[PDB]
């Protein structure tokens, strides 16, 4: 019954350094639809988050966005964490540029 | 135009 | 091209809370066009598409009451389903709704649909004829001999040929730019080199998200060693996929990669760029 979330971190356009950008979180193929999703900003929350609203697919699993304006650098670490019902424990999942 | 389920 | 009408429904019950919350989505040709939520404060359909702010206000009112009464019925629902299936309270629960209209290029209905879901698990389901059901659970059964019984399915089938396919060519009219256009995909190859080099196919800006990625050496679409991402959504309206394969440096050039897209005239076919 419970579902466990699949999760990719990866940005609208192609990433390049100190440009504008949106980073996206796309969070899928999860039950219960309560969810919890925060994007991270070297380990920190990023404060203005914007959450798609509920939504399920034709196979009944819950997903959504979630994305943040950002403009990446060399070193600046982003990820989103993620947490469910199906997890002990909040689940991190980390930006991977080339990808 | 959404269903309103049978009674 | 072929058109569809959908309306996703879903009440959601939590170990916290009284009463359910219960919220409903409409798409037209797979985009989301409408949506209600009893979590809002003066709860309401209200539009999702720049073109169906265009209706009128006698249509919000019409929805919103619908919706009222849809939360009523799920709310009975779910508290017979906690019975049907011997489930004390102090749990989290989930009942979803499918239904709509399939049409064809020329306009005509191809399907209606009709289906539920608990824990989101098929529960019961209104056959292709419109006039059978279809359930699997030993629980669920109580619920086919009651519909079985009363012509639940002749209400079903006459919502499903009649008003959702009239609004669904009423919709189609009036947002005539946003739905029928499809967005081709752009696509290309990165570089990423290893012990061995990783080429990934990239396609990009493409609408609807249905699409396909093979890789090729020597005419052979090479099944297992072939690395993928499911396609996910841009943001903008557009959606994404990459397809990867590693090969030898030196190698390169041997590969093609080609995408498969109903925007497309014909398959665009890729190889390594410098």
């Amino acid at each position: 019954i419970q579902k466990t979330p699949q999760i990719q971190v990866y940005s609208r356009h192609p990433p390049e350094n100190g440009k504008p950008n949106i980073l996206n979180c796309y969070v899928t193929q999860f039950h219960p639809p309560h969810i919890e999703i925060q994007m991270l900003k070297n380990g920190k929350k990023i404060p203005k988050v914007e959450m798609s609203d509920m939504s399920f697919s034709k196979d009944w699993s819950f997903y959504i966005l979630a994305h943040t304006e950002f403009t990446p650098t060399e070193t600046d670490t982003y990820a989103c964490r993620v947490k469910h019902d199906s997890m002990a424990e909040p689940k991190t999942v980390y930006w991977d540029r080339d990808m | 135009f959404a269903p309103g389920n049978y009674p | 091209g072929p058109h569809s009408m959908r309306y996703f429904e879903t009440a959601v019950s939590r170990p916290g809370l009284e009463e359910p919350r219960y919220i409903s989505v409409g798409y037209v040709d797979n985009k989301e066009f409408v949506r209600f939520d009893s979590d809002a404060e003066n709860p309401r359909y209200e539009p999702r598409a720049p073109w169906m702010e265009q209706e009128g206000p006698e249509y919000w009112e019409r929805e919103t009451q619908k919706a009222k009464g849809q939360e009523q019925w799920f709310r009975v629902s779910l508290r017979n389903l906690l019975g049907y299936y011997n489930q004390s309270a102090g749990g989290s629960h989930t009942l979803q709704q499918m239904s709509g209209c399939d049409l064809g290029s020329d306009w005509r209905l191809l399907r209606g649909y009709l289906q539920f879901a608990y824990e989101g698990r098929d529960y019961i389901a209104l056959n292709e004829d419109l006039k059978t059901w279809t359930a699997a659970d030993m629980a669920a059964q109580i619920t086919r001999r009651k519909w079985e019984q009363s012509g639940a399915a002749e209400h079903y089938k006459a919502y499903l040929e009649g008003e959702c396919v009239e609004w669904l060519h009423r919709y189609l009219k009036n947002g005539n730019a946003t739905l029928l256009r499809t967005d081709s995909p752009k696509a290309h190859v990165t570089h990423h080199p290893r012990s061995e080099v990783t080429l990934r196919c990239w396609a990009l800006g493409f609408y609807p998200a249905d699409i396909t990625l093979t890789w090729q050496l020597n005419g052979e679409e090479l099944t297992q060693d072939m690395e993928l991402v499911e396609t996910r959504p841009a943001g903008d309206g557009t959606f994404q996929k990459w397809a990867s394969v590693v090969v030898p440096l030196g190698k390169e050039q041997n590969y093609t990669c080609r995408v498969y897209h109903e925007g497309l005239p014909e398959p665009l076919t890729l190889r390594w760029e410098p």
